[PDB]
């Protein structure tokens, strides 16, 4: 059992530099006058699922809203339950 | 740290070293002279064979932790009590070798002063 | 060109270049890939010290002298200050730790034969 | 002992009346069992000797070398089994009777009760190693290697001759136990200085010596397989276990007269290890190997303490037996190669896979690697000469660690790295080798377990 | 590993895909026997860049004197399959 | 400007920064030739023995034989006796035996100077 | 041992619900961990003994006579 | 690998040369792929000024300055692929390649199991003798008098006539045998 | 079952076999196994004498 | 070509069993060895929280 | 005792993320597996921050 | 056991406390030393009383080899050879039985330390006391006498020893 299933490539006219920081790539070269013959190529590690990054400081805390529930349920617990 | 970058950038005999403390008898500040207590006999500190750097002035409550954790085994936190008054006591500990440090430091401090209103007096 | 006419004994063996056999062209065919050798060509006085498993001469990004500045620099840097360090040390505003019986005289070393002379501790 | 030397003698009249095709099975079958007779040997007591005659006597020094000198023929026979296929019957008897004459000579050179016997069995040793050198050699210079070999024992054993009949007109008995129980401090003269030199000289050049190692190289590099393997294994021993027997009437003058000796085994030690680093040939860094251990094993002699002594008979044996392995692994891979040069033949531990594992534990008992006697040896002789003097470590400790780099080298260049091309005569290797290997580290592994019978009469 | 063993077919897929997004030749004209300076007139740094390109989509190098004679996809295609060791 | 690289021994000067290559005359193109011709000839010859089915041994090489020749067997005959040569062995051959024996021979008189006045403290030392 | 995923070429590879779960559990499982602990144990990290002020230590029980009887 | 090299190097080679290295090592450098592209535009723009001039003496004065600027920011520790000759796995499944005339010491025994594939190895190999005693002659044949010029070697020109020297480049073992 | 006979194969067999090296041979020599006398406090008993350990001076206890 | 795949047990266990290790170890092999060095109870408080402050 | 727990775990993530991405070690070429790969990124977040010291 | 006599190898009371649980929560030792009892020390138990009644059935005995005392080097002529030979043994022997004497006082005094835990430092001075003074005189003895040693540089030794004792003696009375 291996990774046989005829995969598919996807259509080539879907990449665009549009809703990339590569815009800013483009303007910046246009402004002393020349373009990348090459910004579509990569536009694809911005389009899809990749497009929405997480800040350091929200990487750390990756589980804090649940953990934060359960410490306070517990916590709210003991307190009823010692309070006997 | 505040005393370090006295000593190294101010007068080093101004205060003292720790290696060659005390430089003052016990009994130039009061003649009562109070001596420490020891519960703990040289016998049953053996017997509970604690360790040459933990045989202080609070060995008893060490051992009673040690008893502690010795008789409530499974349940490993069960006793915090005696861990806390062994903190406590060594705190009190770490106080009274601050009380030296500061009782030398301001008997070197008068016996310098008194040495320079000597020259002075003798000079005058 | 021959290696000089010295009393050693290279006789008639050119003298190829110092360059080293890691950095021979990566990419070329060559008869044995590992050592980077072709068949028949003429064969370093040196090959076994240069084969890359051993000195190889490869060109640095940063200059041999100024690696060499840079490294004594800092290794001896860094043994002065430990040095001045260790001359000015760093502790705590606190006196030398006490311990009960007779600064533990039994229980370090024994002898108790000899009745060492008793030091008490000053309660403050 | 004549229950060893008789049937030693035996195997002549048995191997010159075999078939033509009968000669290696009866040499090897009757080799292995007079190994068994020679075990008996080894039960030696805390008392003197196991004093048999007048003629013969053994100790717990002679019984670890005679059982070694008993169980080396065999694999002598099988190493010499291969080149010698397309030799004629008369030859290969021959061959087989100068390998039987060599093992007799040196049975009886090893218990020689008297000194004078065995001086004499001592250069009779000389002819037959002599004899296969120059006659079953390959290469050109065989014949410059015999004559090196000849004569830089000849020279050195001269004078121990004399010295030897001097001491029997003066002392009046050359027999070891009189001498040992005889013996009287020699004082400092110039006289005694030079009875001391002839005495110690004969065993220093055979050891060798560093300075005078010139003939090892060569004779090891031309000899023929076993005589390779009968050099390196038990006639550098020879040496050793002379200047142990004779050390015991030169006191108390070499408490000063071993200097240049041991400056010299202490720095030639370092300089055959660097050596061994920059070899283009197999069989020569071998060779250089066996002289940096040899003179650490001087080095132990010379400075005459227990461990000193015991050491020293530990790490003879354990040479012999790794250096026996190398010479075996390098002419193995010298047949196929027909070369004899360490880099032209590369990765075959893609190729020989079991041959690759029989190289890696034998560079690792080379190496000096616990609990294997070769390290026990190596750490008695480090503390008895840290006793001498605590500077010494410093040699010590850059000897190991150049061994252990010249060793791994020997190891990754001829084994690891990528298969050379242009070779494809690289066939499987037969169930002949893989056997030698095996009944050459077998007994390393197994005297690991019972240390005290390769420890010496100072046990 | 897990690595899926890619065909001729994904190959020449793949080396059009990184071909089309490369806006200095237009999609339409190109072809897998298209020439690289003539057919579609591009430079040589261009060339060095599609081969750049090429190398980096594909994740391994390909050495310059190799490189810098490579001038259709259709040849491209068949270095990377020598390289790969691919059947069909 | 930059700061220059200055070439040593073990770090020999880049290719690249090399200026013999960018003088060029026709000599040089010319030697260049004839060597890629030689090269081109040890080649084919080696290819030419290589895959040859009927060999069924190793290609001898008379570059590794020569080296090998001149590195072991080569050396005495072409040495002569000259006064670096004289004087390189005899301080690496004599200077290192006599700084060892001073050395150790220091170490041992203190040693025994020690033990004679008895300061020492040889207690436990029962092996030797 | 697992379940069959298939290469994506520049899309985002498929995520099963599984790892998704246990990435989140583990993560919260440490975070009430800590929190757990830090209302239980607050000395552990700020301290549970003030430390002293030596200036404030008067000369009464540092036995220092006045500059005049020794 | 594959191809001969030439007796020496014409500028517009060392000039791709540079250019990639230098695009290498500023990619490295530039750790973002926006970033990268931004700076790689730069660089070409920087790069090709220069790409009309005439005389070669002031051609060959640049690209001096241009490869010490190189030197100067060449990124010490740059990215080299996997399988490069500086890569994490450069040699790494060299251990595993066998030769294929290992083959031929096989045991009977094990000869026994994979019949078809050794059948279709006495096929080749006797395809390769006939091969080879063509080969010789057309090379000889083919190579002009004094000796080969440079290591290329000539197709096969006749119709049944099969490259020369052959044997060793088809049947190398694998990329990855095991 | 597979882990059932791993079990009795691999541990239970070495610990017969190690158990009864050391209760029967080694212990059969003198200062072979040698073990850490136990701790005693204030206040325990002795198994094999019976007596209690004397407790404490009952040192002043505030906080 | 994203080939991303961690979904194999053998990983995954391997992985959490070192997690719930390194999460809860400190504190039970902490808690549950007898003292054996003596206690840092008073600190200043700046030099209490030289580490996390560094940190 | 504790190095060996959190450092052996930063080692399998990073064996994890090696084999991943077809045996590629340079961190310049890894950019967003926060959400491709959950899992492996907790386990490096905690060894990570069991390494710094967090309390 | 008595395999070994006490007297040369001894043994403090080995005092044990008893166990004192302070809670009900059941601790986990107790539970693993019965069931690793059970289904281990059982079975060994069984196997050595089977080895035991198979070797009674079959008694036999072997005896500790007793020496005669020979005269010493000391009254020994100068060529005597035989004498020489007897008295040389002799001084292995009393050589050997030294050795093992040195041995069994540092097996005693690596057991205390072991024994005595973090008080070793002074709970076993009497050992450390024993082994100084066997060592000493072992070295007296022994030591520097090399590795030809013999019953005459023994004696030899010793000779130069009391002469060195003699004269400072002397010169201590007469001063
Ligand atoms: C750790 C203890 C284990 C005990 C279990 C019992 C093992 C008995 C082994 C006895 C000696 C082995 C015989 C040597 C030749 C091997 C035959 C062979 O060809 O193998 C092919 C065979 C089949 O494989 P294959 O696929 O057909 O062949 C493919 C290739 O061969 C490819 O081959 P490969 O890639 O598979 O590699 C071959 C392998 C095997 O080849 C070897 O290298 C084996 C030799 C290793 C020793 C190296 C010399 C150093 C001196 C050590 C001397 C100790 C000996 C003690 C008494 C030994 C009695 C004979 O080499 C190694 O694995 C590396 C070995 C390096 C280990 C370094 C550690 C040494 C010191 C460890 C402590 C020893 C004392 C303990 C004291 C305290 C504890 C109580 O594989 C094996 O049989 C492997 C055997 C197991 C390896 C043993 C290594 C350590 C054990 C040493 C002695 C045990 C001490 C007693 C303690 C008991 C508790
Ligand atoms: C056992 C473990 C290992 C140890 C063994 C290894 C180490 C020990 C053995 C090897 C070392 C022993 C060598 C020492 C004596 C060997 C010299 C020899 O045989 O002469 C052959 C050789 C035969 O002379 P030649 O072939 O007629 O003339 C050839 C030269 O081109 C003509 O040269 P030139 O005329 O241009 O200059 C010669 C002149 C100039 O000498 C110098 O250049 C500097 C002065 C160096 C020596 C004075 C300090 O020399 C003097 O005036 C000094 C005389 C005193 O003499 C030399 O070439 C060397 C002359 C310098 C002698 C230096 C020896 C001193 C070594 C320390 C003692
Ligand atoms: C379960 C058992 C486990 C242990 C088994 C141990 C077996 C050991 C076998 C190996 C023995 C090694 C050889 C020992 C030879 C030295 C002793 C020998 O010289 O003694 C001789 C005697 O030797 C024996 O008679 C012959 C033994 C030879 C054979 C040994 C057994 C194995 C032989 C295998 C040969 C090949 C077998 C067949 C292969 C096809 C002469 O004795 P002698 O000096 O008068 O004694 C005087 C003292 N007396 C009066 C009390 C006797
Ligand atoms: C080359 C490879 C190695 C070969 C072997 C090397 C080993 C041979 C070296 C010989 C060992 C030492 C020889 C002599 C040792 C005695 C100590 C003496 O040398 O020192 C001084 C001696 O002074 C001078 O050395 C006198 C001798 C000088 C002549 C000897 C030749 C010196 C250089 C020759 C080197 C050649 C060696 C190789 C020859 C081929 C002390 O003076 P003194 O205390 O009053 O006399 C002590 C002796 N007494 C007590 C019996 C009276
Ligand atoms: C002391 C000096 C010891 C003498 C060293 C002998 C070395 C010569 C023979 C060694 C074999 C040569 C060899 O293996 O090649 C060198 C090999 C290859 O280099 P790589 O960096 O790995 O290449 C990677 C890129 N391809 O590298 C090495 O192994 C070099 C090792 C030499 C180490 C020498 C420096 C040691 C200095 C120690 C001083 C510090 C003392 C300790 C201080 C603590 C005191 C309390
Ligand atoms: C690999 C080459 C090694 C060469 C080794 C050669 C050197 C060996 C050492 C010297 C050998 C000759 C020594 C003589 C044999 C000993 C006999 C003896 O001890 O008798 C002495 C006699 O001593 C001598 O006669 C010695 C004379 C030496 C003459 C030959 C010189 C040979 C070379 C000398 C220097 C060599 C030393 C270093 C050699 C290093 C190796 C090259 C006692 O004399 P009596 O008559 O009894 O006097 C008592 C009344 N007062
Ligand atoms: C971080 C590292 C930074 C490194 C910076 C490196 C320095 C950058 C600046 C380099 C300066 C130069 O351009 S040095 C300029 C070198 N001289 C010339 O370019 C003259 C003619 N050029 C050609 O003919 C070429 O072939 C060409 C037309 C380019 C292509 O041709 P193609 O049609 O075959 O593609």
């Amino acid at each position: 059992e291996h990774g046989h299933s005829k995969m598919e490539l996807p259509d080539y006219k879907q990449w665009k530099i549009e809703g990339t920081p590569l815009e800013t790539v483009q303007e910046k070269l246009a402004a002393r006058g020349l373009r990348d013959p090459w910004g579509r190529n990569e536009a694809w590690r911005y389009s899809g699922g990749f497009a929405n990054n997480v800040s350091f400081v929200g990487a750390l805390l990756k589980g804090f809203k649940w953990g934060f529930a359960a410490f306070v349920v517990a916590v709210g617990a003991e307190y009823y339950l010692e309070s006997q | 740290g505040a005393h370090l970058a006295r000593r190294y950038l101010g007068d080093a005999s101004k205060e003292p070293d720790p290696l060659r403390m005390p430089t003052f008898p016990p009994d130039y500040g009061f003649p009562e002279r109070k001596e420490r207590e020891m519960v703990a006999t040289q016998q049953e500190m053996n017997d509970a064979q604690l360790m040459l750097q933990q045989r202080d002035y609070c060995a008893h409550y060490l051992i009673q932790l040690l008893k502690c954790k010795r008789d409530s085994f499974p349940n490993f936190l069960a006793c915090k009590h005696e861990q806390h008054d062994w903190d406590y006591c060594e705190h009190l500990d770490y106080v009274k070798r601050m009380k030296e440090f500061e009782r030398e430091r301001r008997l070197l401090q008068r016996k310098k002063r008194r040495e320079q209103r000597e020259a002075e007096m003798a000079r005058g | 060109e021959p290696y000089p006419d010295d009393g050693m004994g290279y006789g008639d063996y050119p003298k190829l270049p110092d360059r080293s056999q890691q950095e021979r062209d990566p990419w070329y065919d060559w008869d044995h890939p590992d050592l980077r050798l072709n068949w028949g060509e003429p064969i370093h006085w040196d090959l076994d010290m240069y084969i890359r498993n051993r000195v190889d001469t490869s060109p640095t990004p940063v200059s041999w002298n100024t690696m060499c500045k840079h490294l004594f620099g800092f290794v001896a840097f860094m043994l002065f200050m430990f040095w001045v360090g260790e001359i000015y040390p760093s502790y705590q505003p606190v006196g030398p730790k006490q311990y009960p019986y007779n600064d533990l005289y039994l229980e370090r070393g024994g002898d108790p034969t000899k009745e060492p002379e008793p030091v008490v501790h000053y309660e403050i | 002992m004549l229950k060893i030397i008789i049937p030693t003698t035996m195997l002549l009249p048995m191997t010159w009346m075999s078939k033509h095709n009968m000669i290696w099975i009866n040499a090897t079958v009757h080799s292995l069992l007079i190994s068994l007779i020679s075990l008996s040997l080894l039960n030696q007591l805390g008392e003197n000797s196991l004093n048999f005659s007048l003629t013969f006597f053994s100790d717990s020094l002679s019984a670890p070398l005679l059982v070694l000198t008993t169980w080396l023929l065999p694999l002598m026979l099988m190493a010499s089994q291969s080149h010698l296929s397309k030799e004629t019957t008369t030859r290969k008897k021959l061959y087989i009777t100068m390998l039987i004459l060599l093992q007799l000579f040196l049975i009886m050179t090893f218990t020689a009760t008297e000194l004078i016997l065995f001086y004499i069995l001592f250069e009779a040793t000389l002819v037959p190693t002599l004899i296969i050198i120059t006659r079953w050699g390959n290469q050109t210079e065989r014949l410059n290697a015999g004559l090196y070999f000849l004569f830089y024992t000849l020279a050195g054993s001269l004078p121990l001759l004399v010295a030897l009949v001097y001491i029997q007109n003066t002392t009046g008995s050359l027999n070891f136990l009189i001498i040992h129980y005889w013996s009287h401090p020699l004082s400092n003269s110039w006289s005694n200085i030079f009875m001391w030199l002839a005495c110690i000289m004969a065993f220093m050049v055979k050891m060798p010596l560093y300075g005078l190692h010139l003939w090892l190289p060569k004779a090891h590099v031309e000899a023929p397989i076993a005589g390779s393997m009968v050099l390196a294994a038990v006639l550098l021993k020879l040496g050793g276990y002379g200047m142990m027997r004779i050390t015991t009437i030169l006191n108390p003058l070499t408490n000063y007269m071993a200097y240049p000796f041991l400056m010299l085994s202490m720095w030639g030690m370092i300089m055959t290890s660097s050596i061994c680093l920059r070899q283009t040939d197999l069989k020569s860094l071998i060779a250089y190997s066996s002289v940096s251990h040899m003179a650490l094993v001087i080095v132990a002699i010379m400075i005459q303490t227990p461990w000193s002594f015991m050491g020293a008979t530990a790490l003879m044996i354990a040479h012999g037996l790794t250096s026996s392995m190398l010479f075996c692994l390098a002419n193995t891979n010298y047949e196929r190669v027909h070369s004899r040069t360490m880099i032209l033949a590369r990765g075959l531990q893609t190729l020989l896979p079991l041959m690759a594992t029989w190289w890696l534990v034998a560079s690792l008992t080379n190496l000096a690697l616990p609990p294997s006697i070769n390290l026990i040896g190596e750490l008695f002789i480090i503390t008895a000469s840290f006793s001498w003097s605590n500077i010494t470590i410093i040699l010590m400790g850059m000897n190991m660690m150049i061994t252990a780099l010249y060793s791994l080298y020997m190891l990754i260049t001829t084994q690891r790295g990528k298969y050379t091309h242009h070779i494809n005569n690289i066939k499987p290797s037969f169930t002949r080798e893989n056997a030698l290997m095996a009944l050459h580290i077998l007994p390393l592994l197994l005297l690991t377990l019972n240390p005290k019978m390769i420890l010496g009469p100072l046990y | 590993s897990d690595a899926p063993p890619l065909t001729l077919e994904a190959i020449k897929d793949r080396v059009l895909y990184v071909l089309k997004l490369y806006d200095k030749i237009d999609p339409e004209k190109l072809s897998v026997n298209s020439h690289f300076m003539k057919d579609l007139g591009l430079d040589s740094l261009d060339q060095v860049e599609i081969i750049m390109a090429m190398e980096d989509e594909f994740g391994f190098e390909i050495p310059d004197i190799d490189a810098e004679k490579l001038m259709c996809p259709q040849e491209i295609v068949d270095y990377i399959a020598d390289k790969k060791d691919v059947y069909e | 400007s930059f700061p220059k690289y200055k070439p040593s021994r073990l770090a020999t000067l880049p290719a690249t920064l090399d200026p013999a290559e960018y003088d060029i005359s026709p000599e040089t193109r010319k030697a260049q030739a004839e060597r890629l011709a030689i090269r081109s000839r040890l080649k084919r010859e080696y290819l030419l023995q290589y895959n040859d089915p009927n060999r069924l041994g190793v290609i001898e090489d008379p570059a590794l034989i020569r080296w090998t020749y001149a590195r072991s067997a080569n050396i005495y005959p072409n040495f002569r006796p000259t006064p670096k040569t004289s004087l390189l062995g005899a301080l690496f051959g004599i200077g290192p035996l006599f700084f060892w024996y001073y050395v150790f021979k220091t170490d041992r008189d203190k040693k025994e100077k020690l033990i004679q006045e008895g300061k020492l403290d040889q207690t436990f030392n029962i092996s030797y | 041992g697992g379940v069959h995923i298939e290469p994506r070429y520049r899309q985002f590879p498929q995520l099963t619900r599984s790892q998704l779960i246990q990435a989140e559990f583990f993560s919260a499982t440490m975070w009430f961990w800590i929190l757990w602990r830090f209302w239980h144990d607050s000395d552990a990290v700020l301290g549970h003994f003030p430390y002293p002020d030596p200036s404030q230590w008067t000369d009464e029980e540092l036995g220092i006579l006045p500059d005049d009887e020794d | 690998a594959f191809s001969a090299p030439a007796a020496y190097l014409t500028h517009q080679q060392k000039v791709l040369r540079l250019y990639k290295r230098a695009l290498r090592h500023l990619e490295s450098w530039c750790v973002h792929r926006d970033k990268y592209r931004y700076f790689a535009c730069l660089m070409r723009a920087r790069f090709d000024e220069h790409k009309n001039e005439k005389d070669m003496v002031k051609a060959t004065q640049l690209l001096r300055q241009a490869e010490e600027e190189f030197w100067y920011g060449q990124h010490p520790q740059p990215y080299i692929f996997p399988e490069s000759p500086g890569g994490t796995s450069y040699e790494r499944y060299e251990c595993y390649k066998v030769p294929e005339w290992c083959l031929d010491d096989w045991h009977p025994s094990e000869k026994a199991m994979y019949p078809d594939y050794f059948a279709k190895r006495e096929q080749w190999k006797r395809l390769r003798r006939e091969s080879w005693e063509r080969e010789v002659k057309q090379l000889q044949e083919e190579t002009p008098p004094g000796g080969p010029r440079t290591e290329a070697l000539p197709p096969a020109r006749k119709e049944g006539d099969l490259p020369p020297l052959w044997w060793h480049i088809v049947t190398r073992p694998r990329e990855r045998p095991m | 079952y597979r882990h059932s006979i791993f079990a009795v194969t691999h541990v239970l067999i070495p610990v017969w076999i190690i158990h009864y090296y050391l209760k029967y041979h080694v212990t059969a020599k003198p200062y072979t196994v040698v073990e850490r006398k136990p701790r005693i406090f204030p206040g325990d008993t002795i198994l094999e004498t019976g007596e209690v350990i004397p407790l404490m001076k009952e040192f002043p206890d505030q906080h | 070509l994203v080939l991303i795949n961690e979904n194999n047990p053998l990983l995954i266990n391997s992985i959490k069993r070192l997690l719930i290790g390194s999460i809860f170890a400190g504190f039970i092999i902490s808690n549950n060895i007898p003292p054996m060095t003596v206690p840092n109870t008073t600190m200043p408080l700046y030099m209490k929280m030289t580490a996390l402050i560094v940190t | 005792c504790m190095h060996a727990f959190f450092k052996a775990m930063l080692f399998m993530c990073s064996g994890s993320i090696i084999h991943s991405l077809n045996d590629e070690q340079d961190i310049r070429k890894m950019g967003g597996l926060y959400k491709a790969m959950p899992f492996t990124t907790t386990a490096l977040i905690i060894g990570s921050l069991a390494l710094t010291g967090m309390p | 056991p008595d395999s070994w006599d006490k007297d040369v190898y001894p043994e403090p009371p080995r005092r044990t406390p008893a166990p004192a649980p302070q809670t009900s929560l059941p601790n986990p030792v107790t539970y693993l030393t019965k069931i690793f009892d059970l289904l281990v020390d059982r079975p060994v138990t069984l196997a050595r009383e089977f080895i035991e009644q198979q070797h009674a059935k079959n008694r036999y005995y072997y005896y500790h080899r007793e020496f005669r005392r020979v005269p010493d080097i000391t009254e020994c002529e100068e060529k005597d050879i035989l004498c020489m030979f007897e008295a040389e043994m002799q001084w292995r022997r009393d050589y050997k039985v030294d050795q093992e004497i040195v041995n069994i006082i540092q097996e005693r005094l690596k057991a205390c330390q072991q024994r005595e835990g973090e008080s070793y430092r002074q709970n076993c001075a009497k050992e450390l006391e024993q082994f100084t003074q066997v060592s000493k005189a072992f070295q007296d003895r022994y030591s520097d006498l090399g590795a030809h040693y013999s019953a005459r540089k023994c004696l030899a030794k010793q000779k130069q020893r009391m002469l060195a004792e003699r004269k400072a003696a002397k010169e201590a009375a007469a001063a």
